[PDB]
């Protein structure tokens, strides 16, 4: 009923899908009065502000959850990643669209939440997690229903009930979020603005956002129903801006 | 001075006389 | 008909909290104390600040300095009142290496001299971040290669405090403790975050050991 | 000079005082202010955000997401109890660690209505009616649906609404209640009962789950700031 | 007398306070003021004056004027690097001891563009083109002219201009950078490359020298006064 | 979509202009013009392929 | 007194209440 | 107070800021 | 100051001169 | 303050400058 078009890509939702807008702030380009970099910014628009679909994950009956780090997850997506590589600074919003369809004979509930500055804890108390453990680019990193042992030197403490941040998982609703209840909805759409303490930042050294999908009520169905229920995440940068054009970074 | 409240809270005021 | 004045961010944070205390004795050339300024070494103020992602405030600094007489062998110890010096060294400035160091000239570094028996010393500090707000959490690295230091510690470059006895040592050693109190004022907060549930483990990161979400009860109907 | 006389309280350091002090950095030029989303002006704004309630806080569920799942199924009888907990937002484990409960533990007194939301997370083919009741104190907890329905209650039909928002009214002898447990300021009990039954077709799982959310209403307030009992220390963190 | 109450901070001596004090010489008649040239009102005026940059700061050149001389000659190849140094005006030896660097070491934060001027000091018969480039951080230093030209750069023709004024723009995530070295506030690199070649007639020395000057632009500022690390002492000077 | 009314599903319909090959996976396909079709919401999706050519006309 | 700033810097002012 | 000179000599005044 | 009573009781006043 | 006599006797005043 409702179609959202960005660039040459289009997604469709129900006319009453109730899009969640961040903290009530729509993404916007950086204003002159709050900019510090002096060079003229690059605004690729249609080439970068479009829906990119990541790899799908399977919602299993014992699934604990998944997470993606936002700027890193799109680091290899078309011209967005190229601009990231060729520019020192960048800022952008996002439109996160999570898709999970199932029959009326299925049940389950997911929490889709966007967490700004989701600093994560390490299984070894004396260390910090490595980049491979903190992010997998397009690939999703998985929460665990058990506790990671202290032997592991540089892994993320992935216990779901603490959400890798030493907090209460049920209190994650303070961050912009939407519930995917299979009884009522099959998708969630969260539009998030650029949130940082500085007007622009380096897109490789700093992950501004983290998208978490956590099943609060496990998926269930009777024998005969389709057992394979994927979850597909589609993300579109909004008002992407870049500064400091130079040679491409290796990473 | 004669009478000036130095604090923003009413409980800080002197007695009612 | 009920006001929410006491739940304002100002009232919630504008209360003096001890962030650290250091000790130093007057019986050696190394008889000074240092502290790298940070708000993450105490549980209470750290938890209060970490309810938010970004903060912007001025700071009121108050020091409580007390001294204790150390054992001595001289008969009739009679010491005059003690004067203390606290010097702030911004990053890059020369640091003292001994009590009688030349750096205590404090020609440009801000310093405060205070004598025992008086009211606690107190000074105000503005918002001194290079960014537009203080950061409580930083999901990133300091190096562009994503190696090395990860976390909030990358943004901590606030300097160091140095403390010493001004008076020359007498016939008996004196050990002094200085307690540092922070009071944010004119506070602005953004991006509320879930309160810290697991106990803190380290100063420079968010590392934790998994703990249950709540305390338990016998059954779902127990009252 | 001008004659003055010093009064009691001179030279004291009271942690909640409000005085001016000299600046250690005169004429410091602060970084310009920048618009950041999500400005917070009052902790009540945090307390008014719904958080998932761990109603199933048994010893085997607190280290997983099962603590938040309220079981529900098709029965062969009538008027069975689904759950029940005291309305102790600051002292009871059920509500202690939610957003509202965490804000409450920084204070000593509280007053106002509590918004309870229940979302049915079964299949779309399931039907059922539930009785959600709030019993003011003075008697015990209700022991059956007949006792429960004599107080404040609402009938929730999962077939018509997947989410029911029950606003527990403020009924107290005093304007405020203590955050800590105190019998003089008992607030009552919240209970849920099967109004008819869970009914499902063939090839549909009869066992479903309900999620409960809690948040403060618009008339909520807190008083007497204090240190929370949830964080503690033994030595400085290095 | 008037009732008063002393607050914390009483009797303290803060070195950056601003109070009035009694004069020890009442009614002293000061010498009349006289107009003297070169009045200075702000240290930024000193920081805005060009000073010669010791770009050739090798161990064998710092005790002579060779430290300021940048060698240049006619080559048999293309795109060779002339020089390269990090843009660290307060922490790198290349810019540490200039006028700008000395003013910077009395402060903790800095912000603004940097004016770099290069003056070719070869014979009037010499010709040549150079590529002066500024590379923002995130990648390494450029390793060839191809990498260098992808960032901000200008082409300098010594045959047309004996002096090229390159104004390095301010490109940072933060409003200010630390004076001390800190990777979080890396500013990038400045490099120079042969665009074509140095070409001279017969009976002209092919080896020439380039002098580099540095100064702050009009948007430069500093913050957080501190003691410089360049002067120290062991005892009083007699 | 001519399945049962109980069926659900989402599809990616993509049009790739020439110059490269045919897309070989959904990742390649989604980089061009595309729309997401949900059979559970709409039994009929109308995709209008735009005219993108160097010439005003193409040979039959 | 009631409210008078004694210092030239805004950081010296009392809390916003 | 805000700004009042308490002394008759200009040298007694606070800094020019 | 010149003459301002700081107290609410007449006995607190200074001498009659 | 700038100049206010705090005492009722002329001998209490500061010097004539
Ligand atoms: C004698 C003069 C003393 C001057 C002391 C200056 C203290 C520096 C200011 C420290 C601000 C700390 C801000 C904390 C930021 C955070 O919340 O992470």
């Amino acid at each position: 009923v409702r179609s959202i078009t960005l660039g040459n890509s289009t997604i469709t939702t129900q006319e009453c899908a109730n899009v969640v807008v961040g903290y009530g702030v729509w993404p916007e380009y950086l204003k002159d009065n709050e900019a510090t970099a002096e060079d003229q910014p690059t605004q690729p628009d249609v080439a970068t502000c479009r829906f990119y679909t990541l790899e799908s994950v399977q919602w299993m009956k014992n699934s604990a959850g998944w997470w993606w780090k936002l700027p890193d997850a799109l680091s290899q997506m078309g011209l967005f990643g190229q601009n990231m590589q060729y520019h020192y600074l960048g800022r952008t919003g996002y439109t996160i669209h999570v898709q999970c369809n199932a029959s009326k004979f299925h049940q389950g509930c997911l929490l889709v939440v966007c967490v700004p500055e989701a600093e994560m804890g390490c299984s070894n108390l004396n260390n910090t997690p490595e980049f491979a453990e903190l992010s997998g680019g397009d690939t999703a990193r998985m929460f665990t229903d058990t506790q990671i042992g202290e032997t592991n030197s540089k892994k993320v403490q992935t216990a779901v009930w603490n959400a890798g941040m030493g907090v209460g998982v049920g209190n994650l609703t303070i961050y912009p979020h939407q519930w995917i209840n299979l009884r009522t909805n099959n998708s969630a759409t969260i539009v998030m603005p650029y949130i940082n303490s500085v007007p622009m930042d380096n897109m490789f050294r700093h992950n501004n956002l983290t998208l978490m999908i956590i099943p609060f009520v496990p998926l269930n169905y009777s024998e005969g129903s389709s057992p394979y229920v994927p979850i597909t995440v589609t993300i579109a940068p909004m008002c992407a801006e870049y500064n400091g054009l130079r040679l491409a970074s290796s990473q | 001075y004669t009478n000036i409240n130095y604090y923003k809270d009413a409980a800080s005021n002197s007695a009612n006389r | 008909y009920h006001s929410r004045s006491e739940s304002s961010i100002e009232n919630f944070l504008c209360r003096a909290a001890c962030v650290y205390y250091a000790t130093y004795t007057n019986n050696s050339e190394k008889g000074y104390a240092e502290w790298v300024i940070n708000t993450r070494q105490v549980a209470q103020l750290r938890r209060k600040l970490e309810l938010f992602t970004y903060l912007r405030f001025d700071l009121e600094l108050t020091f409580v300095i007390t001294s204790a007489q150390q054992p001595s062998t001289a008969t009739s110890v009679d010491a005059p009142v003690q004067t203390h010096q606290i010097m702030y060294v911004p990053p890059g400035g020369p640091v003292p290496t001994k009590v009688t160091d030349y750096a205590w000239q404090t020609s440009t570094n801000p310093s405060v001299f205070w004598t025992e028996g008086n009211a606690p010393p107190r000074m105000s500090i503005p918002f001194i971040s290079i960014g537009n707000a203080y950061s409580c959490f930083y999901d990133g690295w300091t190096q562009f290669s994503r190696n090395g230091v990860y976390g909030i510690n990358t943004l901590n470059n606030m300097g160091t405090l140095y403390m010493r006895h001004v008076n020359e040592a007498g016939q008996g050693p004196i050990k002094s403790t200085v307690r540092i109190y922070f009071k944010p004022k004119h506070v602005k907060a953004w991006v509320p975050r879930p309160p810290r549930l697991c106990q803190y483990e380290k100063q420079k990161n968010v590392n934790f050991t998994p703990t249950g979400v709540t305390t338990t009860r016998v059954g779902i109907t127990t009252t | 000079g001008l004659p003055v006389m010093t009064t009691p309280g001179s030279t004291q350091f009271l942690t909640s005082d409000d005085f001016q002090s000299p600046s250690a950095m005169p004429q410091f030029d602060v970084t310009p202010e920048m618009q950041i989303p999500g400005r917070v002006n009052n902790l009540m704004e945090i307390a008014e955000v719904d958080s998932v309630v761990p109603v199933n806080n048994t010893e085997a569920n607190v280290n997983s997401l099962k603590a938040y799942q309220i079981p529900v199924q098709s029965n062969s009888d009538n008027g069975k109890q689904v759950f029940g907990f005291p309305l102790q937002p600051g002292a009871n484990g059920v509500l202690n660690r939610t957003l509202l409960g965490e804000i409450l533990n920084y204070y000593t007194h509280w007053s106002g209505s509590i918004k309870l939301t229940f979302m049915f997370c079964g299949s779309a083919m399931a039907t059922g009616k539930f009785l959600l009741a709030y019993s003011p104190p003075g008697a015990g907890v209700p022991k059956n649906r007949k006792d429960a329905m004599l107080g404040t209650h609402v009938i929730w039909d999962v077939g018509l609404q997947s989410s029911c928002v029950l606003c527990v009214p403020w009924i107290s002898q005093t304007h405020y209640r203590y955050v800590v447990e105190d019998e003089y300021t008992a607030a009552g009990y919240i209970t849920c009962w099967y109004q008819t039954n869970i009914v499902v077709p063939a090839d549909v799982q009869s066992s479903c789950d309900i999620l409960c959310f809690v948040s403060a209403c618009n008339d909520f307030s807190v008083r007497m700031l204090k240190d929370t009992p949830f964080i503690r220390q033994d030595t400085f963190y290095q």
